[PDB]
């Protein structure tokens, strides 16, 4: 009915956010691992490593927030009512 | 050889990277060190013989 569509939208948004969270969390983890290792090798490399690191994060979190946007589109402005 | 801990001389200094690791290089470099010392001994004894 209408509530069935609403429930489908809620579950779909949930899945989208879950995928986003897994992706962002593990991606930032695997990037920060390299950052910390580099800073453990050469301390004065820190100011340098913040350029590639934040590039990587800029990509990772990107996929996250895109999903976030679409989750809103699923939950609030649900395409099919 | 006797081992002689010299100093600290290690503050924010950057650590080295060894390939493949530390001990393999150490154990393939020690006989070369003894050979270098024997070579220096031969050279010094030659100069001394000429004096």
């Amino acid at each position: 009915m209408d509530p069935t569509i609403a429930a489908g939208a809620l579950i779909g948004g949930g899945l989208i956010m879950a995928g986003g969270a897994i992706g962002a969390g593990i991606g930032d983890g695997v990037a920060g691992n390299a950052l910390i290792s580099g800073v453990a090798r050469q301390p004065e490399a820190q100011g340098r490593l913040f350029t590639p690191f934040f590039i990587t994060v800029g990509l990772v979190e990107a996929a996250y927030f895109i999903n976030l946007a679409f989750m809103a589109l699923f939950v609030f402005a649900t395409p099919v009512k | 050889m006797v081992v002689e801990y010299v100093e600290e001389d290690i503050g924010p200094r950057t650590l080295y990277s060894f390939e493949p690791d530390a001990t393999m290089l150490f154990e393939s470099l020690l006989p070369r060190y003894l050979t270098t010392r024997v070579y220096a001994a031969l050279l010094e004894s030659a100069a001394s013989e000429l004096a």
